[PDB]
């Protein structure tokens, strides 16, 4: 009986050779499913984007088309006609001119510097260093946006808009990203130059895009440009540019609280004077607060120099308080240059560290360098 | 019943080439053959027809030109009865012919076996080779001869049939499109010796010899730099994930340079070993 | 609820419900579908009246006395409502009297001689179509030189309708060793006369003439494999299927495997995978394992052929796991793949209800679901009709028995009927030939002398089946 | 010299015309090619067969009808205006008095030199069933021209739908050497010098090859460098499978 058993042992040995077929078959099915997915996707009739308007008792829904116009289609088998509401983004096939699929609901119009990001990279240690600077940000921003129940428990409205004050060279542009980073909020940069075009209807709808985007994206932080007079990014508005669009823009700013009634929307604005803009902006719903950046005093500027000394390379014996007393009223922009010029002499010394003697020549330089012209 | 058209390799290339001039321009031709109804259908030879002021239409058929051709087509024995016509149009979702609508009704009176063929792609062919024909059913498809007994019929499920704009009724009266190609004994050996995938023959001894070893002037020239190209391709993707985890968010990155430099190396070795492998017998 | 769905879809809906219903009454002689229901008969087309008439042949099969009286009004000399339906009456006598039709053999060949001269109409060949198929079944298993010569003159006429009937009629008389001279003669006529309904019937006829010859048929197999004709390669698989059936052979496996791969014809690849099941009829345990390897492919006809080929050997055998192999084929968007899948499921699931196979609940729901739903495929719901008709065939009783211990060898009538099912929408449904494989399951002692059929009781261990029937 | 490019549709239609006329071996078929001969590369965009009758036993017996040429040429003007007669083709391997005298007959309707083509209906040996031949005088001398098969974009794609490396070149290269061995033997028995003059000229084309031995090893050196890269191809597959093996061992644990 051993002749059959010993011969059967070869079958068990060849059984492991059958295992090589499963490796080739699975690798072959990956190529079959790949080409099979190609043939279906080789001929694409194309599909545009449209918004649902209203529903009809005939089981056909009206969808507005941006390049063309409102057109009624037939709903699919997996799409409910009653579940379609107003301003609902859905997919419509361009061949049969019928409803295809349903997309996700969010505001995504033409984006020029309008892209909503998440936790940009900034910290309070770099552009900070003042006690009142961080203290004013907490109550005006962090409290209403992160914990809206604080003001609702007291029966008072939460602050929405804010105006920044201070000497030139604050640097609040980089601080605006630190606000959204530590509060776990999305950052929104608004540029009035890209929202104004000469084509008919662009002076309105482009601002309406910001009006509609803030509804669903409300748990975020909005930062506006072109109005900043405080020395970070200095524009101070446009004479002819803001002489028209201001009626289509600043009007929708107050509509958020009055009409949309959306909370957790922090409008960060800044300027040293109100001239070109609406003199009525001081009313609630537009400007809810005024924050003033303290000037670079002795105690405030001394801690600013300690900020750059951490990322830079300094030697022993350097007095960080004495160097701050050698200069006068250096803002965040001037401190960076004194530190940059201090590293400039280190390159001529062929040294990776900035000697204390370089700081003595940096104070007598940058102070006289900025005074010229 | 209906008719199943069987276009050979000779008729398909001729009817196509006649309508390959221009996207907007339309032309027409005549099909000839000898067959019987009740399924089977053949096409012997075709020739293009002149274009009139109406372009493709029923009045565009010249009885003077058609009679002169049938006398000239008798010399080789290819003269047969008129089996239909073929036209050329850019194509649409329904009624690919922008002019002909009822013209087939006048064609059915002359010959009940006549059809109207329209080439949709017009040099757009991706390799599918999809052509459209037409036949007038008039009153039918109710208590009569049953057409959909042959091949690929009774279509129209939901809204998707063929182009998907036709659905059930197709062009007119559900003509039940059926098309099949065949190759005879002479067409089998001729095409494989002319065009199968790409024709390299007649160079057969120099086929891969001249294209590679004799093309070394600039082809693989500076193989040391060619090997440097494979280095930069591998070093780029291999640097991505060395931890076998999710870092740069990639999947096939290690397999991208694997398949690219594998075929290049396979070609580098075969050409190099066959340089002295031809054995031209140089001696001294 | 199945046959009341719609009156359209030409005959493909009417053929599905007529062929399926004819299986349920098979052997019980119940005409209620034709008689008691008027409208479903009138909605049929011309060639569609063949199924309505031939359905009675499956129903009345086994009647050697009144079987002729069922077709009496449609017999020649009584005329008929038309000449399309008259041809089905002569075929109905072929299903009932097959092998017993020596009396009808002289009766059916006289009609062929009358129409052997020529044909002026299309319905004339329809009368000859059903006559040639009826005499082929009546003379099936017996070599007759008169039937071979009578059908040979029909082949010379090159009929587009009865051309296949003459080839199938001669092949059933040549079953077994056959006539070696008829092998090369019918093979020569296939090369000389090129026709779809003819050469395809000749290719199947050249498969039937070689039965159990094994290596003796290799001379004809080599000529078909070397030729590039699509129809000659189609009959080459069935020639390998019939000769190499029964005891398995690895030489026939290597032939059917290389053809289903190298050749790009979907119809030939489908014929090669179906021909493999006829060789594997002995061992049904390895059949699903091979189908699982062929279940994943880019071609629909390859998966469609393996579907029905799986149910051939697994019909009356065990290994219920073949149902899970056919599950992904049920979800295939291809229309004809789901049709052959429902038929293959109907063969294995016979008498599998009542806590035997847990999958009987999903197959019973798909009967009414696919037919009433318009989102499914046309051929999918048309195959679900016969699928419900095969499990309920003969009144839930009859089963498909092929290569069992009772017969002891390959059943000739059962293997030929399954080959005809492989051709459905290519020309016209041949499913009426399947009635040869349906036999009832009964245990009775009768007597030791003559016919009795008494009534007694056993009371031994058995599963609960006969008292479990489809409910409302 | 010049070049000749023949489309596959011309040769496919020319072979079936031989069957349509039921021409046996005792007769041969003759036809006309159409195209543009103005450029250096002669291209045939159209062809049609002619009812050519010939006796094989008598080289002085031939039948060529010129009336069908004038009518067919006028009919093609309403089809394609860019197609003109560039010459004439013919069947059969042999060139006899029938094909040589008719070469000047088509010259009346052909502006440039008529292109001669020997069409093999049986397709005997190698490739190229039809060879390109040009007529030139010094006795009629027919010189061979390079014959390439090239079609349009949709023409090559349309044929692929109808039909839908190292060892290959070596087997095809050895057949060329075997054809040369029989070429010198068949020519030697015919004489007992013009072709041998061109053969002995290209035969000569390790004093100077002493430094040419290293170049063989220099290419073999890169082959191993390539095999080093070729080995890296499977070195990643060596790593790729362990990427699964770490997930494979985490399966039984979850079960």
């Amino acid at each position: 009986e051993q002749k059959i058993q010993e011969t059967e042992l070869k079958i068990r040995s060849k059984t492991e050779n059958v295992r090589r077929l499963e490796a080739q078959r699975n690798a072959l099915n990956d190529k079959v499913r790949f080409i099979k997915d190609e043939l279906r996707l080789l001929q694409e009739p194309g599909s545009y984007v449209g918004e649902v308007i209203k529903i009809v008792s005939d089981k056909k829904v009206l969808v507005k088309v941006q390049p063309e116009g409102k057109y009624i289609v037939d709903v699919a088998k997996d799409i409910n006609v009653k579940d379609l509401k107003a301003s609902q983004r859905v997919c419509l096939r361009s061949d049969s001119y019928m409803l295809h699929k349903v997309l996700e609901n969010k505001a995504d119009p033409l984006v020029s510097l309008m892209m909503v990001e998440k936790v940009p990279d900034s910290t309070y240690d770099m552009v900070g260093g003042l006690t009142k600077q961080i203290k004013e940000i907490k109550e005006v921003i962090e409290l209403p946006v992160k914990h809206p129940e604080l003001f609702e428990s007291l029966g008072i409205a939460q602050p929405k808009g804010v105006i920044l004050y201070g000497p030139p060279g604050t640097g609040k542009t980089l601080l605006a990203r630190a606000v959204a980073h530590h509060t776990d909020c999305k950052f929104i940069r608004v540029s009035g130059a890209e929202l104004v075009q000469k084509y008919i209807g662009e002076g309105s709808r482009m601002v309406r895009e910001l009006f509609v985007m803030a509804r669903e994206h409300a748990p975020s932080i909005i930062f506006m440009d072109e109005i900043d007079s405080i020395g970070s990014t200095r524009v101070e508005g446009s004479g002819g540019g803001d002489s028209e669009v201001q009626r289509t823009m600043l009007e929708l700013l107050n509509q958020l609280d009055g009409f949309e009634t959306s909370k957790n929307i922090k409008i960060i604005m800044a300027t040293n004077r109100l001239d070109i803009l609406d003199p009525a902006l001081l009313r609630p719903g537009r400007i809810d607060r005024k924050i003033e950046f303290p000037p670079p005093s002795v105690a405030a500027r001394a801690e600013i120099l300690r900020i750059h000394s951490r990322k830079m390379n300094l030697t022993r014996g350097i007095n960080l308080r004495k160097v701050a007393e050698k200069m006068n009223g250096c803002s965040g922009a001037d401190v960076k240059g004194v530190c940059t010029e201090a590293g400039m002499y280190a390159l001529r010394e062929r040294r990776i560290h900035v000697t204390q003697e370089d700081f003595e020549l940096a104070v007598g330089k940058v102070m006289n360098k900025n005074q010229e012209t | 019943t209906k008719e199943t058209v069987y276009i050979s390799s000779i008729a398909l290339l001729k009817m196509l080439k006649h309508g390959r001039a221009g996207v907007p321009m339309e032309v027409m031709g005549l099909m000839l053959g000898e067959f019987v109804d009740d399924y089977t259908v053949n096409v012997v030879d075709v020739f293009a027809m002149p274009q009139s002021g109406t372009g493709v239409s029923v009045e565009a058929v010249d009885d003077v030109f058609q009679a002169k051709m049938m006398d000239m087509l008798k010399q080789t024995g290819r003269d047969q009865m008129v089996v239909g016509w073929y036209h050329s149009h850019p194509g649409f979702g329904c009624w690919l012919s922008s002019v002909d609508v009822n013209t087939q009704k006048s064609f059915e009176q002359l010959n009940s076996r006549a059809v109207a063929v329209v080439v949709d792609p017009i040099q757009s062919v991706k390799g599918k080779v999809v052509i459209d024909a037409f036949r007038l059913i008039d009153t039918g498809a109710l208590i009569n001869n049953l057409e959909p007994r042959q091949t690929t019929s009774n279509t129209g499920l939901l809204n998707k049939a063929n182009i998907q704009a036709l659905i059930h009724g197709l062009n007119r009266h559900y003509y039940s499109l059926n098309i099949d190609y065949h190759k005879t004994a002479k067409e089998t050996k001729m095409l494989m010796n002319l065009h199968k995938e790409q024709w390299q023959s007649g160079l057969k001894m120099y086929d891969y010899e001249e294209k590679e070893e004799s093309n070394l002037a600039a082809t693989k020239s500076m193989v040391k730099i060619a090997e440097q190209y494979s280095k930069r391709i591998e070093e780029e993707k291999e640097l991505t994930e060395e931890e076998l985890k999710t870092r740069y968010v990639g999947r096939q990155d290690p397999k991208k340079h694997l398949s690219e430099t594998a075929d290049e190396t396979l070609e580098n070795n075969i050409v190099s070993v066959l340089t002295a492998g031809v054995n031209s017998v140089a001696i001294k | 609820k199945s046959k009341s769905s719609l009156d359209g879809k030409f005959s493909l809906f009417h053929t599905a419900v007529s062929v399926a219903n004819g299986f349920m009454h098979a052997g019980t002689t119940d005409n209620s579908f034709i008689k008691a229901n008027l409208p479903w008969l009138g909605k049929a087309q011309n060639w569609a009246k063949f199924t309505a008439t031939a359905s009675l042949g499956v129903i009345h099969k086994g009647n050697l006395l009144e079987g002729k009286k069922v077709m009496a009004p449609y017999l020649p000399g009584s005329r008929a409502s038309s000449r399309f339906i008259k041809g089905g009456s002569l075929y109905g006598l072929g299903l009932i009297y097959a092998g017993f039709g020596r009396d009808t053999t002289d009766y059916l060949k006289n009609i062929i001689v009358e129409n052997s001269g020529t044909s002026g109409d299309e319905d004339v060949d329809v009368l000859l179509h059903g006559a040639s198929l009826g005499i082929g079944l009546a003379a099936m298993g017996s070599a007759n030189i008169e039937v071979y010569e009578a059908l040979k003159e029909v082949l010379y006429n090159d009929s587009a309708t009865s051309g296949e009937a003459a080839a199938l009629g001669m092949g059933l008389c040549m079953l077994g060793t056959g006539k070696p001279e008829a092998i090369h003669d019918m093979f020569t006529y296939s090369q000389e006369t090129q026709h779809g309904n003819i050469t395809r019937g000749l290719a199947v006829g050249l498969a039937l003439i070689n039965y159990g010859r094994q290596e003796l048929a290799d001379d004809l197999i080599t000529k078909m494999l070397a030729s590039d004709e699509s129809l000659l390669r189609y009959g080459g698989a069935f020639t390998i299927a019939l000769a190499y059936a029964g005891t398995g052979n690895n030489s026939a496996v290597k032939r059917l495997l290389h053809v289903a791969v190298s050749d790009s014809n979907d119809d030939v690849r489908r014929a090669a995978v179906i021909a493999l099941g006829f060789v594997l009829l002995r061992d049904y345990t390895t059949v699903p394992r091979i189908v699982q390897l062929l279940s994943k492919s880019h071609n629909a006809h390859v998966r469609c052929g393996t579907a029905f080929a799986l149910g051939i050997a697994c019909a009356g055998k065990g290994l219920q796991s073949a149902i899970d192999v056919l599950d992904p084929l049920t979800k295939d968007p291809v229309d004809f793949v789901r049709q052959a899948a429902m038929i293959a499921l109907s063969m294995i699931l016979i008498q599998q209800t009542e806590k035997l196979n847990p999958q009987v609940a999903d197959i019973n729901k798909n009967f009414l679901s696919v037919i009433t739903n318009k989102h499914q495929e046309g051929l999918a719901k048309f195959g679900a009709c016969v699928a419900q008709g095969i499990m309920n065939a003969g009144g839930r009783n009859v089963t498909i028995q092929l290569e069992n211990a009772d017969t002891g060898t390959l059943d000739t009538k059962s293997v030929v009927g399954l080959v005809m099912f492989s051709q459905f929408w290519y020309w016209f449904p041949l499913a009426h030939f399947l009635s040869l494989s349906f036999t009832p399951t009964t245990v009775i002692g009768i007597r030791g002398s003559d016919q009795a059929i008494p009534k007694f009781q056993m009371n031994c261990y058995a599963k609960e089946d006969a008292f479990s029937y489809p409910r409302m | 010299h010049e070049k000749v490019t023949i489309a596959p549709l011309v040769l496919l239609s020319a072979l079936d015309h031989y069957e349509r006329t039921q021409t046996k071996e005792n007769k041969r078929c003759v036809g006309v090619i159409l195209g543009d001969a103005n450029s250096s590369t002669i291209r045939v965009t159209n062809s049609f067969a002619l009812p050519f009758e010939e006796d094989e036993k008598n080289s002085d017996v031939w039948f060529l009808d010129h009336n069908y040429i004038e009518n067919m040429n006028e009919m093609c003007k309403k089809i394609n205006a860019k197609e003109k007669l560039i010459g004439w083709y013919h069947s059969g391997p042999k060139l006899r008095a029938s094909d040589l005298k008719i070469n000047e007959l088509f010259k009346k309707y052909t502006q440039n030199n008529p292109l001669l083509l020997i069409v093999d209906v049986k397709q005997q040996g190698v490739g190229l069933p039809t060879d390109a031949y040009v007529a030139i005088e010094q006795e009629k001398t027919f010189l061979h021209l390079p014959c390439t098969i090239e079609a349009e974009e949709a023409e090559e794609i349309g044929v692929e739908h109808l039909l839908r490396i190292r060892l290959t070149n070596q087997l095809k290269s050895l057949k060329g050497l075997q054809s040369k061995l029989k070429d010198v033997v068949e020519y030697l028995d015919k004489v007992i010098h013009t072709i041998l003059g061109k053969l002995q000229d290209v035969f000569n084309l390790n004093n100077l090859q002493k430094a040419l031995t290293v170049k063989t090893n220099d290419e073999l050196m890169v082959i191993y460098i390539s095999n080093l890269v070729r080995s890296i191809i499977a070195f990643d597959d060596l790593i790729e499978n362990k990427i699964q093996n770490k997930k494979i061992q985490e399966q039984r644990v979850k079960d």
